[PDB]
């Protein structure tokens, strides 16, 4: 009782979110949460966007205040899809990890039993290397040419990985250049 | 946004497009509505869908480009700040559409529908049927209100959709902008193939207000020719503005605004 | 404002059977032109105008209060220069407001005026009348014609005048919008004394689209209900796309867009 | 009526439950209207973001003149609902804000009836961490260009609860830079 | 019972369509003029803002 | 057989369009044709208003140009707050005139029926000294902040008055400065 | 007489600046009162402290 557009047009808006609903979509399934502390910025609103290398990766999730000082405890929406290193990576990493840990002065003058430990830390690098390593660095810079403040993380060189529930440091989130040139 | 819950209130105030023939949709909810593919449902989708076929794809296309016409002063005159599809497709789907295709349900084919059941009093159903006893409500009101969510609200986003698609015929035409460019542009301005297919929930309530009061206008007229041409003008005036009560409720929520 | 002239020549497209009441619609004060509070005259004003003022009133709240949160949202995403009523009452007067109105009244009042002239063939006048010959042009288009197009291209501004003075009353009450700067910022905006005069002009033309369209489909119906809503159908299609091609073509020469 | 206009019930609930839900909310426990005293602010809006350490926290109300001293007296919509410290944490500030009174000579072996005050002291201290916050510090800032105001607040310590035309210790409120651009 | 929201709704839209152009308006009933001469004022427009110390207070008539 | 509002509401919209057209308008009435040759301006479009100390003084009545001597006439057409001057307005600055006719060395060693000439000169000119001083200073100024090009035009200090036919002598409107930035 | 004809009402003898308010211009008019007579209305003088002298046009020329 009805005619062949209706379901031509419907195929059409169907195609539409083939591509661009895996991409952008859902919210817990693709995403970490992460925190890290910020002390003074201008500018930064819940849901503003987060980059990594230029490239965004998702957005704020929520912010939030820590009274005990007086400072903002931000909760991140990161790119939980990108796994990165993945468990075919996961191959490479279990040796590189390795190698790192077997010939530094720590472990090669460590007891036996300590040196033993190593493969342990494999362990532990195993269930928690979805998403980012050890060392990032947490900077506010700008998203356009005016104001509106978006955060960016750039990659550093560590030994453990990262993930939901893990608080990144704080590299830059303070100075202000209006209270640069003022104070 | 204060705006949310105002817009809704609007809608409330004021309820006689409903409220006198309200017990009888409740004893069709009461008793369970109907749903199949019946000799109502073809002419329920008559009215809704095959005369709306020519008139969405002709006179939709040139009222989404009257409105690409402002679309294009604007390129006029800012230019830069808000090129391509920055503030064209934005209000567009999300909040001009919308009403217009209201007018097409809520405005015609509401007094088709009118017409129809006023006339089947006086003639071909219901004049012999009530005094029958074969059940007036189950009859013919049961399952035309689940036949108006069917195709109605798709219907309300393929008006929207082909003003996109007119966005990029004349894309060239009033300037000489790559359809490509502009489409890709607009994409990404309002995130526009995750949002448009998520709001197909807008006007499904919507399809459910045009068939209450549309149906209360037929159903309770006085089956005589003076009786029945003054309800068909009384249809225009519940139904025009009593259909737009979740539009940032779900604009807000599906169309991500 | 080739392309605009190009996409506006609908005007002439949707006239089939219109176009016989040529000499019909001018000898209408032939046989003495008669004026008065009548009957049928009156209620013709009241669906036209007293029911109107309602409409006005609230189909100005429903756009007005979403244009009201896009005018924030303008200050939040583009910037200060365009905030508030500086981009908003400046498309809302002038372009955008003017195509409802037409639809509220073209198409809501001029397929009304049908219904019942359908009516005397089937009933009440000429049925009886033309058989003896009673002139035909006497007896049901000058006293009706007249009645449904003497205030409409003033009411047809008025719709948007409410939006903008309504819109002060709600920009005060979402944010606080000064309503002197919103006025005086509203006149500088459109130029108003030189375009939205001659918005005045694009207005009075829709009012002499109601006098072809909607005489010929009354004058020569079916008299049967479905002919009628045949004849409605018509109308519907008629005055679609006759306005939108004067959407075109004034915009870009009355307004000057 | 129960009947012809049955629905009377239906057009009842929901107009003014809307009505309000979209006009307030309320702020009346979550808000309070604190003023300060500001000097020669170029540019401050009604509903422009007032700000504590970055994160806006309220809006401006509304501007009290007084032309024969030169004075603006500006009145802040500013949210209570803020972050706070619990039960164990809240003993804990006011355990180091007696150690700041029992400082002094005066009040560090103090006469019990003396004690007596301090804890009242305590008691004022606590109503200024989080609700209605008196000792404090203000400076106005830009987000955008140079208008587009963002007003910022460095917290200090608490006296009790603010009272409405009781100023906020002015660091900052003559923001003009004409003459530093002339000169 | 029609003529009871005319009076709410139709008559303070009355009221709001007179204090359009006549806000305040005419005969200038809730302000006062002021006067003074300028050499050269790049961006003074009429109805510009009139302020002291940062708050509006007036604008050009 | 019509309301009463209707025409009410028209009533109120006259009022709107008596305070833009009223302003805006005349050609000829309140001001004269005058020339001026410009050699480079950015965007100058037929009525768009031409400026005085940041005040709008006129508009373009028209615009047009010769590649033959390369250069752009401009005719102009004067607004209505100034139509010029007063029956006794017009009286002072003839005799304010005179003064600088009388004072003048080549008027004092002039033949004496040539001195007695001095006020058939301001007869003749009676309908010429409309309006502003002989030699007037051209620049283009701006509406925003770089674009918006905003033609300036400001009366200086002449010999006689600006009267039609005349042209504008061209001070600042040839320099296009863009190739001294590049270069 | 003098003294009770220079006390009464807000005063009248203010003097004024030309500035912008934001970044574009709408040269917002600021008022620094000072110490005069009358309340401050028709037939009273606004003082001209700065609204002549634009260094920026003798710049850009």
């Amino acid at each position: 009782a009805v005619g062949i557009f209706v379901i031509i047009f419907g195929i059409a808006l169907f195609f539409l979110a083939m591509k661009v609903s895996g991409l952008v979509g859902t919210n817990l399934s693709d995403g970490y949460t992460m925190k890290a502390q910020f002390d003074n910025v201008n500018g930064l609103k819940p849901r503003a966007k987060v980059t990594m290398s230029g490239v965004t990766i998702g957005r704020v999730d929520s912010i939030t205040l820590d009274p005990v000082t007086r400072l903002a405890t931000v909760t991140f929406d990161l790119d939980g899809k990108l796994t990165s290193f993945n468990a075919e990576q996961l191959k490479e990493v279990q040796k590189n990890a390795l190698d790192e840990l077997r010939y530094s002065s720590d472990y090669t003058q460590a007891t036996p039993a300590q040196q033993k430990t190593m493969e342990q830390q494999l362990i532990s690098n195993m269930n928690s290397i979805t998403s980012i390593d050890e060392d990032a660095y947490i900077m506010v810079a700008t998203n356009g040419l005016l104001g509106e403040k978006y955060l960016k993380i750039v990659p550093g060189g560590g030994l453990n990985y990262l993930k939901r529930g893990d608080t990144i440091s704080n590299t830059q989130g303070t100075m202000d250049l209006e209270d640069l040139i003022s104070k | 946004m204060n705006t949310i819950a105002w817009l809704g209130r609007l809608v409330i105030e004021r309820i006689r497009g409903i409220g006198v023939a309200a017990l009888m949709l409740l004893q069709i909810i009461f008793s369970l509505p109907s749903a199949g593919g019946f000799g109502r449902f073809v002419y329920q989708m008559h009215r809704v869908g095959v005369m709306s076929l020519l008139i969405i794809t002709v006179s939709g296309l040139f009222i989404g480009l009257v409105l690409g016409l402002q679309g294009y002063s604007i390129l006029v005159n800012v230019g830069s700040e808000s090129m391509l599809g920055t503030m064209v497709s934005l209000t567009l789907l999300r909040e001009l559409a919308p009403v217009v295709a209201a007018l097409l349900f809520a405005g015609r084919a509401g007094s088709a529908l009118t017409a129809e059941i006023g006339s089947m009093k006086q003639s071909e159903q219901l004049a012999s049927m009530e005094m029958i006893g074969v059940d007036p409500l189950k009859q013919i009101v049961s399952p035309r209100l689940w036949a108006g969510i069917v195709s109605l609200p798709m219907l309300t986003v393929i008006f929207a959709a082909i003003g996109i698609v007119g966005g990029k015929l004349v894309g060239v035409d009033f300037l000489g902008v790559d359809e490509g460019s502009f489409w890709s542009g607009m994409q990404n301005n309002v995130q526009f193939g995750h949002d448009v297919v998520n709001g197909i929930i807008k006007s499904i309530v919507f399809a459910l207000l045009c068939t209450w009061i549309a149906v209360f206008q037929g159903y309770a007229c006085d089956p005589t020719p003076e009786g029945i041409a003054t309800a068909m003008t009384r249809t225009v005036v519940y139904s025009s503005l009593c259909v737009l009560g979740f539009d940032f409720v779900l604009t807000a929520v599906m169309f991500g605004g």
